[PDB]
């Protein structure tokens, strides 16, 4: 196995500034015959392929923005984006193709530093086709913050809960580099019933002391 | 030198 | 143009076999090799093998060559990888790739869009699809938000498209997250013109291929 070692494994950058990453091989790649590098360097963002950057240690790719360059031979390379945009936002990984099995390296994560910005916290009731399955989620949105820390707590009929409520955050978004959260409290009709005010109260560093979104049933 | 057999669609020049 | 399209999302028992098949189209099928290479959680990409789609020969990593197998079928341009004596470990996006061309006449590299295949005892559920609908608790400076929340279901993924497709900007369709009872839910919204609730309409398009789920759910104020 041609092991593919990259460095750093994760990189923040304000828009604009140059980023740089390191990968290196166990076994050089480097071809004396053709002088060629059998090396290529992939970008991958959630939920879709790599997509292809840089082959032969340093060419190109037609179409690819030409911020983005590949250099080295042997067993050191490296990849730069010279003025990194809010797009470039991904993993990106080396591969080799000089021996079997290919192999890819483990790649580096590649993030946008960028001004605060607090959340726009949202709140939406069951809707009334999930009332009649005799459950009822209540979800809190908060949209488009950073940085990506927030604390989300739910309350009911003024009281703090606790145990009842799951939340996921975005990847970093490729065009204004924010994150958006999602929590759903989850109860039972009967419990949503009993109660009349649901609350979401949210913390983030936007903010100057926690904002409360809620509802009366 | 290079395997040619570990990736059947690299064929340099 | 060049493309490599994957069949949907599968569930598979321990020790059975799952078989994912890849159109090949807009390219000389019988010219190149199509790869396979998995992606398992926070693992790195990982390649399987390659069959020369013209005479079919293959190569398979140590790794999988008792429990691969890699065909083709050149009348209807298609490449399929099956693997048996599946293991709850082998739960991954499995992809279908032509990897690297670099050759004196072309220098491309195309991937079909992933199958993420899980391993499981447990029951196949498809979800339930409830509006999230806009109202005054959802509105900020002139943009509404609404969205569709996808309750319940067993195994990954869902994919959730708005209005075919024609709706991108604003949409943030958020990881799953798993239930106590070991299902999933996720939300996904969408932020539109406030001034325009009235005319426009906006529908979520739900897909959970492992149970046969396609849901078009229409949400309003």
């Amino acid at each position: 196995d041609i092991v593919m070692t990259q460095s750093p494994d994760s990189l923040a950058v304000s828009l604009g500034e140059r980023a740089t990453i390191n990968c290196k091989s166990s076994q050089s790649v480097f071809y004396s015959s053709n002088n060629k590098n059998y090396l290529a360097w992939y970008q991958q963002k959630p939920g879709q392929p790599p997509n292809l950057l840089i082959y032969w240690a340093s060419t190109r790719q037609s179409g690819v923005p030409d911020r983005f360059s590949g250099s080295g031979s042997g067993t050191d390379f490296t990849l730069t984006i010279s003025s990194l945009q809010a797009e470039d936002v991904a993993v990106y990984y080396c591969h080799q193709y000089y021996s079997s099995p290919l192999t890819f390296g483990g790649g580096t994560k590649v993030e946008i530093k960028r001004t605060v910005a607090a959340p726009s916290v949202f709140i939406f009731p069951p809707s009334d086709e999930q009332l009649k399955s005799g459950t009822a989620s209540v979800v809190c949105l908060l949209n488009n913050f950073y940085p990506r820390e927030a604390k989300v707590q739910w309350k009911v009929d003024n009281a703090l809960q606790s145990g009842n409520s799951q939340e996921s955050v975005t990847e970093q978004d490729s065009k204004d580099s924010t994150y958006s959260l999602s929590s759903t409290l989850t109860l039972s009709k009967a419990d949503y019933e009993k109660h009349k005010v649901y609350a979401c109260e949210v913390t983030h560093q936007g903010l100057s002391s926690p904002v409360t979104k809620s509802f009366n049933r | 030198n290079p395997d040619p057999n570990a990736n059947p669609n690299v064929d340099p020049n | 143009q060049r493309q490599l399209v994957q069949s949907g999302a599968e569930v598979k028992k321990p020790g059975a076999s799952v078989k994912v098949s890849c159109k090949a189209s807009g390219y000389t099928f019988t010219s190149y090799a199509i790869h396979w290479v998995r992606q398992a959680p926070g693992q790195r990409l990982e390649w399987m093998g390659w069959i020369k789609a013209g005479n079919g020969n293959t190569r398979y990593s140590q790794k999988f060559q008792d429990r691969v197998t890699i065909t083709r079928d050149t009348s209807t341009t298609t490449a399929y990888m099956e693997l048996s004596s599946l293991r709850s470990e082998d739960t991954a996006v499995y992809y279908c790739a032509l990897l690297t061309v670099l050759t004196p006449d072309d220098a491309f590299d195309i991937w079909g869009q992933g199958t993420m295949v899980t391993v499981s005892s447990a029951s196949t559920k498809g979800p339930s699809v409830f509006p999230l609908a806009p109202s005054s608790k959802s509105t900020s400076g002139g943009t509404a938000a609404l969205g569709c929340l996808v309750k319940d279901y067993f195994p990954e993924p869902v994919t959730v498209s708005w209005n075919s497709g024609a709706l991108t900007s604003g949409v943030h369709t958020f990881p799953a997250v798993l239930q106590s009872s070991g299902l999933y839910s996720l939300s996904s919204v969408v932020t539109v013109p406030s001034s325009s609730l009235g005319t426009q309409t906006y529908i979520c398009n739900v897909n959970h291929k492992p149970s046969n789920t396609k849901v078009d759910k229409k949400v309003e104020p």
